[PDB]
DNA sequence: CACGTGCTAGCACGTG
DNA sequence: TGCGAAATTCCATGACA
DNA sequence: ATTGTCATGGAATTTCGCA
DNA sequence: CACGTGCTAGCACGTG
DNA sequence: TGCGAAATTCCATGACA
DNA sequence: ATTGTCATGGAATTTCGCA
């Protein structure tokens, strides 16, 4: 009983005066259109909201009620989000309610081989003693080279590109963060022929959309092919490969084929506009599709998004839960927005993360 | 009649034996007959056999109109010749004995022999690995005749490695 | 060469005639904006129509793309829709690009018992030797009952239920087709009390929803609970429950337990409102808050969805696809349309199939 | 003062020994005072242990204000004083040798007493099975004072297995 | 050898 | 031109993950 | 230090054949 | 014992 | 009434699965 | 023969204390 000149008739501010004020029990009441209420000391009532919530760590509105059966005082709320901001369990076991901020669309690669995305498929079901594929998509054309491996290491893919650059060597080769190509002995291959390495976010497959997609358009393939028959792959990928580098994409009207060569090879229902045309007026063309190719804008953003902001208290997905165990990481804090869609965190561990927002979750309160 | 494009002819031959390079004897060139791009497949054999398993690989990155070769055995098999049609490519050969091209082709197989041979004697028996760069090479190197570089006729950009 | 008096300069209906068609080569050609381009005899269309298609087993545009490149005709895309709506591996394989019609929202349960939904939690982290626990969930109120397990079985159903009946019988208990609930013994037993059981449709946990929903909420308490702690969960859903029946839904303003009983126990920050009334007085009230709780409409439909139509073809997303095998079973026929978003369909195998239409789609021309 | 209400006073005592219905011997009688209500508790003992077993599992749906019981054994222990003050429950206990309800809480205690004894003779030792049934028709019968059934007090509505 | 990162398996129940 | 049909383009939905 | 994508097929819409 | 239905595990790589 | 602050309600996002 | 749900916390909005 602090404030307690309230009972003598006195002003406070915050508190309504239209009101009566009593006591009885040893207990500071009030007369209210939901009932008769308790009106604890200043001192009391960060234990009692406390005492509430953690009856089921309830939010805001369902900690207030629980509250509000026994008790009124001023902006109760404010007391409330206070503790809800303050404990641990509640900011890394409940989910969010803010979607990410609404996606980037990176420019197509200038020319072929600015840049290669790769990834691999598998495990498969055997075949020639076979389990996985690299894939390498061009960015620019979309053009994919399919290798066949027994397994996704450094090894195999070192053996696969060899292969591939004997044609052509890319400034870029983007990948996810799949043990082989985060190795040393890849980063050295990598360094010797002058290939810039980089590198998607953790667990978020979208960054190497280019090559999951196309891996879709593999799979989906292979599949219809194997209708009826059973699985074996193997001797199929240089036909999916040919078919699928052959394929027109509506949107752009033109085959990976001919965003990378201008003309159509040997294969069926081959195009032959630019037949009349010398190879350095056909050349030219192309540079001029290659430019005015469509590209799509970013969508617009969600009602209830969020962007990164410098100095923003922000948690991280945790990558593998337990069973039972929270799904975020204790709160950590932005240290550079490298763009609106991808941060650096200190980690907690403590390193520095660059994660997308996607496993990010703005700390409520 | 029709100015002369990429994969309107490719030209094979073989080249060996040579040093046992980790255990290939053999190379299978293939040189497209306009832009002078040029493949390089190690090989164990100049036969069909092992002519089929390379030219599958490259085969499902682009396929020739026409296949020109000598009368070689690889080359004039019954297989060959039905692995050949199986996939619409047109076979024709020179003239025993009396080799053609175009000019083009029969400078830059004259360049691989000797590139061949240069980076056979001064770096030995280890030819096999040296292969990709070679190839590299081959095809960044600057035509005479036309202005451009075989990279550049075939993708019609310039090569992020320029020699 | 059947419909040749193009030739001779008679009109046929489809061919425009301001352009030119000449022969060369033994094939009737046409001068075109594209280009020059051949008409093939319409026997030799089918053919030419699949060779380009199974190329890649393409959709629409990219298929008539193919063709476009030496051929033209009238109404080259009606031919082409033919044969996708013929290709066996096609239809099978490809995804649907058509949303499910917008959510149903049934009727809360008029009272309390009218319904109970039921749901097996596990396999959780051992405790006690249990690893399951059986959420039975009341419809109406949402008042919550937790029985703790070895197994999902009948067996453990059965054991724990004849437990909870004591209290009160339902009407009617849903559930999912989970081998306990579906077993001849519990169907039995249900029988014996003269409860309806009733089941959701297959893959399909939204039907059970309010179950599913009330577990996530077991779930986040449990962590919360048992942060940096080890996973000994049985000792705690004792206090999950009375924790969770008797916490606030915000939309509702009402706790499970008082949606049940219409006053708080001798749990903490207890209620008392109804103090003052007598028991009657309190009674009626809640016949008067069970009647007016909130409740959602269907949410407005996709602008590309569709709704099941009796007699319309259809297929059924395949239960679990091996590795490289179709996603979608051969198309069926809509038997019976029990609402705009359950379907009986002719089962593949070939049974009467109650189904979701969430794992339908609309097949294809 | 304030009416009568539901969770306001649990009367509870014990019933046995009985004949060994699958090695529970002994029944707790849990009433609510005010609806009649009534939870019935298979125990092998009169003991503090087991009044705690199957109280947790009556406090984990609703917790009473008040106890009230005999002094009983169980009912005077500590560890039953404890347990109950854990929870914020009152115990209050009738003076020894005189017992005391309400009016209704002692007619419902006869009923059990003998709906259990007539369905012990008659289905005889295999009473156990059976208190699920008892415990339902208990709750579903008729109040003389009161116009309406315990179930139909408690939940304020029909029951889906009316007696 | 546990850890981080990329991937797809697997086991439990009741029933024929 | 203007009108009806045909062609072409729009696009949200889903699967890679 | 990095960032989603594109095949797809009904529906919307623009182009075309013919006056 | 494979099958349908409900659930969550698991193994492979390179690196410390 | 009218205005500024406080309270209460709106709601889309995500997790059960 | 059956059908999504609701806790959540910033943002939108309605109510309240006081003239
Ligand atoms: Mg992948
Ligand atoms: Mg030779
Ligand atoms: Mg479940
Ligand atoms: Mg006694
Ligand atoms: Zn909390
Ligand atoms: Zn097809």
């Amino acid at each position: 009983a602090e404030l307690d000149q309230l009972l003598q008739g006195h002003y406070i501010k915050g508190y309504p005066k239209q009101y009566t004020y009593f006591l009885e029990d040893g207990k500071v009441k009030v007369s209210r259109p939901e009932g008769v209420k308790i009106i604890p000391p200043q001192s009391d009532r960060q234990k009692i909201v406390l005492q509430a919530h953690n009856l089921a760590h309830t939010g805001r509105e369902a900690t207030l009620l629980k509250i509000a059966n026994l008790y009124w005082w001023p902006n109760m709320r404010k007391d409330v989000v206070k503790q809800l901001g303050r404990c641990q369990q509640c900011l890394i076991t409940n989910a969010s309610n803010k979607a990410s901020g609404p996606i980037l669309r990176p420019d197509r690669p200038q020319k072929p081989f600015d840049k290669f995305f790769i990834d691999y498929i598998g495990p498969l079901p055997p075949s020639q003693g076979y389990l996985y594929v690299l894939v390498v998509v061009d960015g620019m054309t979309g053009f994919t080279w399919l290798y066949p491996t027994k397994a996704p290491s450094t090894s195999a893919t070192v053996k696969s590109l060899n292969v591939l650059t004997s044609i052509a060597i890319p400034k870029v080769i983007h990948s996810d963060q799949g043990a082989a190509f985060t190795s040393s002995t890849f980063a050295e291959w990598a360094k010797e022929r002058g290939i810039h390495l980089e590198f998607s976010t953790p667990y978020h497959p979208q960054s190497s959309g280019k090559v999951e997609r196309k891996n879709s358009d593999i799979k989906r393939l292979l599949t219809k092919l194997l209708v009826g028959r059973p699985t074996k792959w193997y001797d199929l990928l240089p036909v999916v490969q040919l078919a699928l580098n052959n394929t027109y994409s509506p949107v752009l009207k033109y085959t990976p084929h001919q965003l990378l060569f201008g003309i159509d090879s040997n294969t069926p229902f081959a195009n032959q506009d630019t037949l009349d045309l010398t190879r350095e007026e056909e050349l030219s063309l192309l540079q001029e599709i290659r430019t005015s190719l469509y590209h799509p804008s970013t969508p617009p953003a969600s009602s209830r998004s969020w962007s990164p902001v410098v100095g923003q208290l922000v948690q991280e997905r945790v990558a593998r839960p337990a069973s039972l165990r929270p799904r975020w990481h204790k709160p950590s804090t932005v240290l550079k927005v490298l763009n609106p869609r991808t941060v650096v965190i200190l980690d907690h561990l403590g390193n520095n993360r660059t994660v997308s927002i996607d496993n990010l979750k703005p700390t409520s309160h | 009649d029709r100015p002369q494009k990429p994969f309107d002819k490719f030209f094979i031959d073989y080249i060996g034996p040579l040093p046992p390079s980790q255990g290939y004897l053999y190379v299978l060139v293939v040189v497209d007959g306009m832009t002078g791009f040029t493949w390089l497949y190690p090989t164990k054999a100049p036969s069909t056999s092992a002519t089929v398993k390379s030219l599958n690989v490259l085969t499902s990155i682009a396929i020739p109109k026409v296949i020109h070769s000598d009368q070689g055995a690889a080359f004039t098999s019954s297989t060959f010749a039905e692995w050949a049609k199986e996939r619409g490519i047109h076979l024709e050969f020179s003239t025993p004995y009396h080799p053609q091209s175009s000019g083009k082709v029969e400078r830059k197989n004259s360049d691989i022999k000797r590139l061949l041979t240069k980076l056979l004697v001064g770096r030995p028996t280890k030819w096999y690995d040296l292969l990709p760069v070679v190839q590299l090479a081959l095809n960044n190197t600057y035509s005479p005749v036309l202005k451009y570089t075989p990279h550049q006729l075939l993708f019609g950009i310039d090569s992020n490695t320029p020699f």
